[PDB]
């Protein structure tokens, strides 16, 4: 990433009001709903059916906060992504076979859902900052696949 | 294709976009600008900065053509030929730029209907976005 | 959208690939496979190993099909209906791969066929394979 | 860029049988007629209408080989093709306004062309390394696009 220091400090002041167990389950519900394709990978959490299936499937909320979760991590290193992302860019390639797009769409979807949360806050140039990390964060987790 | 549903929930927030339209065009335009400046190369005449007329005049112009194409949502193909003919041949966008502007089209409007923005709409106006994409793109080859 | 040249020019191409496309389905799998390592998570249950029965096996049907969609050129929606649903609602492959596999064709196609690799016929295969892509996309959501 | 010595030479041999000139004007030419929407940085051209007008036209041959030039200076610091391509990329940003998504499809027409020239010689494993090379300098181009 190439963030500069007023864009870290916007990135990090605004996710100081997210609820990464709320923000979490809206985007990986989204995902599932916006890009149907990526329902590929959780056929054991039951009914993604319709929107309203997949929004308040506990599974996929709970999925989700643990997602979020290992993203706000990855926002407390910024400076090292690569090294913190390494384990879990190694599971998803060997052992969960997700197609590292994935993880693009997802950053879209999360810039959507701050948009969402934040209406006004979320201004021209925070998005402009967010857009960075989510695309950083994107890039660590495909950056050991083989 | 848009399915019944997707032309109910496009024409549900797009109805709430309102007078508005004009300002989120304007708005979506610096929004991708900002994050995806790759795009700045095809407006190398225009002013920018910060409140441009010149960006405000051209969100307009893009808002009344969106708006014009979920007022012909069953025959978009022939509500813009004319505009597909225009990018294909004299502006010659290249295709994934219209992806970048897609996508703020969509951040600006969550941004503005909170209540509208369902995962549903959500995913309505994204097939939306694609479908006005690929006639603006149709006629490239 | 394919002209008539177009149709022409894939038609001729195709025809000198005949006993072949099977062999040349085979390498494209085992180029993209090797450019594009992402295009594997795909594939976890096969051998991607050099000369795998697996990827031979599975390089006849993409080229079968393609075969297939050559003969309905003009009806490709149509011809392919069942491959459109087998990815769409089973495969669940994200829509960039299509690309990848594509530029792999034309690479085999330009490597084996020195002679009938014009710039004119590059430019109609391309649209073609962007056209199988489309189908095989299409019911996505 | 991350080539393995191995990936190194497989590049480095390949190239030394590489007539710049030929390929260069072809890999130009395809361009413009594959991709249709390049042609509108070469107006100044002239008649770029039809397949033969393009591949044809000496303006855009001499572009080919002048392109084709610069990328052969690059494979020379494949070590840093950012500090090799800095002024190339401020040029192509502030003076030609060249959307770096063109270096990409170039970097694909280039591809083709090899094959198309070498038939056998280019196997998967030498494609695979030309692939990260396009992809490393497409990088490297549009580094100081602001
Ligand atoms: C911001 C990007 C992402 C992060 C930080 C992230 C993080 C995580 C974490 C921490 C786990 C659990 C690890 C474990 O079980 O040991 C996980 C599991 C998983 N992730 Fe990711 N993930 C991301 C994106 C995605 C996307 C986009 C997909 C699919 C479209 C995905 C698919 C999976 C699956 C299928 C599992 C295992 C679920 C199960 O327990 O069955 N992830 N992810
Ligand atoms: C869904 C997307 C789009 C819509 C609805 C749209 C619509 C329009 C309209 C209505 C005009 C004005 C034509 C006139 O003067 O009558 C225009 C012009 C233009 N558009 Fe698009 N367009 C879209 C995508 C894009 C993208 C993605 C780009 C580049 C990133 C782009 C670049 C341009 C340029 C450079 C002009 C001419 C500006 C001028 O000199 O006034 N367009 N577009
Ligand atoms: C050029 C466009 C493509 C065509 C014509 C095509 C055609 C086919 C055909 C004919 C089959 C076999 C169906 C059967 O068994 O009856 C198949 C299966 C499959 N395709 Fe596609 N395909 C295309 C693109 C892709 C891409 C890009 C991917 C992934 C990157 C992909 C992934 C798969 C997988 C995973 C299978 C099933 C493999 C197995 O378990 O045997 N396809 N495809
Ligand atoms: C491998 C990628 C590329 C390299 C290494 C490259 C390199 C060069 C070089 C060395 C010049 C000389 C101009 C000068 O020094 O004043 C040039 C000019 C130029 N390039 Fe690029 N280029 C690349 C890709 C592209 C692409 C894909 C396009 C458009 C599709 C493009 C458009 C231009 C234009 C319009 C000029 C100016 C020519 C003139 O003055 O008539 N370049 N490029």
């Amino acid at each position: 990433v190439h963030l500069t220091p007023e864009e870290k400090s916007a990135v990090t002041a605004l996710w100081g009001k997210v609820n990464v167990d709320e923000v979490g389950g809206e985007a990986l519900g989204r995902l599932l709903v916006v890009y149907p394709w990526t329902q590929r990978f959780f056929e054991s959490f039951g009914d993604l059916s319709t929107p309203d299936a997949v929004m308040g499937n506990p599974k996929v909320k709970a999925h989700g906060k643990k997602v979020l979760g290992a993203f706000s991590d990855g926002l407390a290193h910024l400076d090292n992504l690569k090294g913190t992302f390494a384990t879990l860019s190694e599971l998803h390639c060997d052992k969960l076979h997700v197609d590292p797009e994935n993880f693009r769409l997802l950053g879209n979807v999360l810039v959507c859902v701050l948009a969402h949360h934040f209406g006004k806050e979320f201004t021209p140039p925070v998005q402009a900052a967010y857009q960075k990390v989510v695309a950083g964060v994107a890039n660590a987790l495909a950056h050991k696949y083989h | 294709m848009l399915s019944p549903a997707d032309k109910t929930n496009v024409k549900a927030a797009w109805g709430k976009v309102g007078a508005h339209a004009g300002e989120y065009g304007a708005e979506a335009l610096e929004r991708m600008f900002l994050s995806f400046p790759t795009t700045k190369t095809y407006f190398p005449h225009f002013d920018l900065s910060h409140g441009s007329a010149q960006v405000k005049g051209h969100g307009k112009k893009v808002a009344d053509a969106l708006t014009n194409a979920v007022a012909h949502v069953d025959d978009m193909p022939n509500a813009l030929s004319a505009l597909s003919d225009l990018h294909a041949h004299k502006l010659r966008v290249g295709p994934v730029n219209f992806k970048l502007l897609s996508h703020c089209l969509l951040v600006t409007l969550a941004a503005h209907l909170p209540a509208e923005f369902t995962p549903a709409v959500h995913a309505s106006l994204d097939k939306f976005l694609a479908s006005v994409s690929t006639v603006l793109t149709s006629k490239y080859r």
